[PDB]
């Protein structure tokens, strides 16, 4: 159970430039290589881990080298360096999945008591946000099966743990402190359209070819907190909000005079001073 | 007049009792009701002295419990001693009838399902009076409140906080605004 | 309720009394007050532009 | 076109070009002015005392000894032809006293509601009424007199009767004081209507009637007209 | 029912739910006690009031034919964020 | 400046305005006596 | 102009009138013109009554979203502007 973790960037162009190593060594695909972390509470950090030197076949995707001295005898030089950040996870490239991360996960499981995979992004072209974490989850099903361990969303963000930006900062070269609201409106409502369309694609294929999970567990409640106003009739809320579009215009009409007034007064009397008492 | 320690008597002072007569021709106005009784009531060192000119004394007395009956008798009297007393005579006209005004305020502002007769009582035969003295007084741009004939209203309203605390916002930002519009007009042209 | 003591609306019409009162507007109060102070500093400074002018 | 009869304002309705600069401050005042009286002469009351009021409040300065007063004497009438008018004393010149002891009892007769002082006014003053030269205003301000007795009763009273206003203002009959309740509907400063039995009006006023959405449709032209201020100071700062 | 008047009268309960009006507010009570539905129940005019319920199990003809809401949420709070985005277009900066 | 044709051309002052305001209401004892007419 | 200014003005905001009213304000105590304005305005002639409808003002429920896309160009014209 973890709601967040420090997503380190630096541990992020780590996973970057091993990545790139991954690509320009030959056509090994998947990114697969070993998190590390110090587990404080349910929150986490995640500021350093590796790469593990793996290969997966390309059939059973339970294929997998995760070498001792690579690892176990890295791990025993990188204690004497820092404890802290102990073994805790891995993690995979490839958008969806393979067969094996649970293999793997709970191969590590014994390393770290919550260990955890991360589907990572090798090329950020998301919406939103890179990588997440998955820990090992008991989650079978009403039906109760033995225990599946397809690690579920355990949701985190990227924490920057410390400023560190003394170069981070100065590699931006880019923005401000954006004083920008209409990037933020664009983003959101794009984003929560695509996801629905998103959405609407996956339950024509649900009534079309979907599977089981048509309406597995939640989506029936997915379609509930939709229903937390399933014209929705807000007419309490109607005139609700007609009260606070009164206080909306009571706070325009009068800061606005405000301004209206202060820049008024000052800019017309340097505008006057420059003006005549030039000539 | 709010010295009370400085004016026992000079010859400036043609008596103190009218003394305290200017000083109550000018205070049950000036004076509201805290005020009235910071002044008259609390400030009993004009007491010790007005003891002896009680007419006006009861009448503010009154003046508190709002006792209408005796205000319009004391209004009467008030009225014929203004009407024979100095520097007043072209312009005496306002007070009894902004004292009628002042005190229909606070008694409207009592409650509202009210009637003008069950205060005619107060008025004395006061329906046909107050009909033609409010309807010229509401005329007069007077005390927002609502009263009929063939219902007899009484009204509390006009709250400031609900549309004039925000209207003089505009009433003076657009009334400076073109003064100094114009102002900054001739500027340039 | 003429000194604040109660606050609200009796009856005889109806023979009931309501009580109310919440007056606490800081936002109206205070802006608009405010706001009348600049008034008062903006014909101040009209003064002021008038002179620099002529 | 305005000294002598009057055919070619039809001119300005159909040539209206008359927007420069605005340059000499004044001409625009006095132009403002005269096209008020125009509008005054025309027909209006809202379009042409805003344009009065603009031109009074575009008074240049007083520098000028007494020039605003017959020119105001003259401006303010269709003031006195809307009845909302207290006494304008603020305005008097103490030389133009002499003359206007016509029109001083004039706006007495404003907030008086005689019959034979409305018409002895005239009978008293019909020559400086001639030198005003407009009958426009006597030709309404009956009318006027009636309008300023319907807005002040009808925001007295909730449900008044019509006899009661009618037998006040001396109508003697419940049919014209239906026509003129009917007219003033027409004209629409209440909503009185009439409990039609032989008149006997049933009627109400009108609080409650909103106030908080309301506001906050003219704060457009509020805070869009300050910004408009803001940007033509912004282009004259540019002087 | 998607629709509004959700201050439900009492009629439908005391005529379908075989119970009588004594006993509807017993069976919204007890129905409170359960929490599936916590309804704000009008008794100036007896109306069973509707808040938040818990829905169903499946409905795969409107798993199916939830685009009258799932789409219409999707193209047109897309279409009117398009317009206020195209109202105040030229502000891009 | 007044470039025009119209070159042709508080003791109680103060409480003036409302005397004429004043001027249509029993200007200055039948207030008192409609105390007895009932 | 009588007639059809009594066509507009014969309940522009009244209660309602009867056939005494109609013989007051009208003339030609009833002609099939009246009874035209009765079959041509839309109009009930209610029993030996009169009413302008059933409600006389037809019923006059968003003062929200116009406004907003009044924010929408406010605000813009606030931007580009100092």
């Amino acid at each position: 159970a973890v709601q967040k973790v420090v997503v380190h960037p630096l541990v992020l162009l780590s996973v970057v430039d091993h990545f790139n190593r991954i690509g320009k060594v030959g056509n090994q695909k998947r990114v697969v290589g070993v998190l590390l972390g110090s587990w404080q509470k349910k929150v986490l950090d995640v500021s350093n881990s590796f790469a593990v030197p793996f290969d997966e076949d390309d059939k059973d995707d339970s294929v997998w080298f995760l070498d001792h001295d690579y690892l176990e005898n890295m791990y025993g030089m990188f204690k004497k360096v820092n404890a802290r950040e102990r073994i805790v996870g891995w993690y995979h490239t490839g958008p969806k999945l393979h067969k094996n991360d649970i293999a793997i996960n709970e191969l590590m499981k014994r390393y770290c008591p919550n260990s955890v995979l991360v589907i990572i992004d090798v090329k950020p072209k998301d919406l939103g946000l890179p990588t997440e974490a998955y820990i090992s989850v008991e989650e079978v099903h009403d039906d109760g099966t033995p225990t599946s361990k397809t690690f579920e969303h355990v949701t985190s963000e990227i924490g920057a743990e410390e400023a560190e930006e003394v170069g981070v900062e100065h590699l931006l070269r880019d923005i401000k402190d954006t004083t920008s609201q209409r990037i933020t409106n664009q983003v959101h409502g794009l984003k929560g359209l695509n996801s629905k369309l998103l959405d609407i694609r996956s339950y024509l294929e649900k009534v079309a070819t979907g599977k089981l999970p048509i309406n597995h567990q939640i989506i029936y409640q997915l379609q509930d907190v939709f229903n937390l106003l399933p014209l929705q009739e807000f007419v309490k809320a109607f005139y609700l909000k007609t009260n606070d579009q009164m206080v909306v215009v009571y706070l325009a009409s009068l800061i606005r005079s405000v301004v209206a007034l202060h820049n008024l007064i000052n800019n017309k009397i340097a505008n006057r001073d420059a003006e005549k008492k030039e000539g | 007049f709010l010295d009370t320690v400085s004016t026992f008597t000079s010859y400036e002072l043609m008596d103190y009792k009218t003394f305290v007569t200017y000083t109550v021709y000018v205070s049950m106005i000036a004076l509201e009701r805290p005020d009235l009784r910071e002044k008259v009531i609390k400030g009993a060192e004009i007491l010790e002295v007005l003891h002896s000119l009680p007419a006006v004394r009861q009448y503010l007395f009154s003046l508190y419990e709002c006792r209408y009956s005796v205000f319009f008798q004391s209004l009467a009297v008030v009225e014929q001693e203004m009407k024979k007393d100095w520097l007043f005579a072209p312009h005496y006209r306002y007070y009894v009838r902004e004292m009628r005004i002042h005190a229909y305020s606070q008694l409207l502002e009592s409650y509202r399902s009210l009637t003008l007769g069950y205060m005619a009582e107060a008025f004395g035969v006061g329906v046909e009076f107050i009909d033609q003295e409010l309807s010229r007084f509401i005329a007069a741009g007077r005390l927002h409140c609502k009263i009929d004939k063939v219902n007899e209203i009484v009204e509390t309203n006009r709250p400031d906080s609900k549309n004039w605390q925000y209207q003089e916002t505009i009433k003076k930002g657009d009334l400076l605004l073109n003064r100094v519009q114009k102002l900054s007009r001739v500027i340039n042209m | 309720i003429l000194d604040k003591k109660f606050h609200g609306i009796l009856d005889q019409g109806e023979g009931v009394l309501i009580i109310f009162d919440e007056p606490p507007v800081d936002k109206t109060y205070e802006a608009a007050l405010e706001t009348i102070q600049n008034m008062s500093k903006v014909v101040d400074s009209l003064y002021n532009k008038a002179k620099k002018l002529t | 076109y305005l000294h002598y009869s009057l055919y070619d304002q039809a001119e300005k309705l159909v040539s209206k070009s008359v927007f420069p600069e605005q340059a000499n401050n004044n001409e625009w005042a006095r132009y403002l002015y005269y096209t008020g009286r125009i509008k005054a002469i025309q027909l209006e009351y809202s379009e042409a005392r805003r344009t009065m009021t603009n031109a009074l409040r575009k008074a240049p300065q007083h520098t000028a000894v007494g020039f605003k007063q017959t020119v105001h004497k003259l401006l303010i009438v269709v003031e006195l032809l809307l009845g909302e008018i207290p006494d304008r004393l603020q305005f008097r010149q103490p030389s133009l006293k002499r003359s206007l002891m016509p029109y001083f009892l004039l706006t007495q007769a404003v907030r008086t509601g005689n019959l034979a002082k409305f018409n002895q006014v005239l009978d008293q003053f019909g020559e400086k009424f001639q030198a005003d030269g407009t009958y426009t205003l006597i030709i309404r301000l009956r009318h006027n007199v009636i309008k300023t007795g319907v807005r002040m009763i009808s925001l007295s009273y909730s449900r008044i009767s019509l006899a009661d206003i009618a037998q006040k203002l001396q109508l003697d009959s419940p049919e014209d004081a239906e026509f003129i309740v009917a007219k003033a509907i027409r004209d629409g400063v209440i909503e009185a209507s009439i409990n039609h039995e032989k008149g006997y009006v049933q009627s109400k006023e009108m609080i409650d009637i909103y106030s908080t959405r309301e506001p906050q449709l003219a704060f457009h032209q509020r805070i869009s007209f300050c910004l408009d201020i803001h940007n033509m100071s912004v282009k004259a700062m540019r002087f | 029912r998607p629709a509004n008047h959700r201050q439900l009268t009492f009629e439908e309960i005391a005529k379908s739910a075989k119970i009588t009006v004594n006993e509807v507010e017993l069976l919204v009570m007890k129905a409170l006690s359960v929490g599936l539905v916590k309804g704000s129940i009008d008794e100036v005019d007896k109306r069973v009031h509707m808040t938040w319920v818990q829905p169903r199990v499946l409905d795969l003809q409107q798993i199916k034919g939830m685009k009258d809401r799932l789409e219409f949420w999707c193209t047109d709070v897309k279409s009117m964020e398009m317009l206020v985005e195209h109202q105040a277009h030229d502000i891009l900066t | 400046m007044s470039e025009k044709k119209q070159p042709v051309d508080e003791d109680n002052w103060d409480d003036d305005n409302v005397e004429d305001d004043f001027s249509n209401q029993l200007r200055a004892e039948k207030h008192g006596y409609k105390m007895e007419t009932s | 102009t009588i007639r059809d200014e009594i066509a507009g003005c014969i309940e522009k905001a009244y209660e309602k009138i009867l056939f005494t009213e109609a013989t007051r304000i009208l003339f030609f105590n009833t002609p099939k013109k009246m009874t035209d304005y009765a079959k041509k305005r839309g109009w009930v002639l209610g029993p030996n009554n009169y009413y302008s409808f059933a409600s006389q003002q037809q019923k006059p429920t968003i003062p929200s979203t116009e406004l907003a896309k009044q924010v929408i160009e406010y605000a813009r014209q606030l931007e580009m502007i100092v």
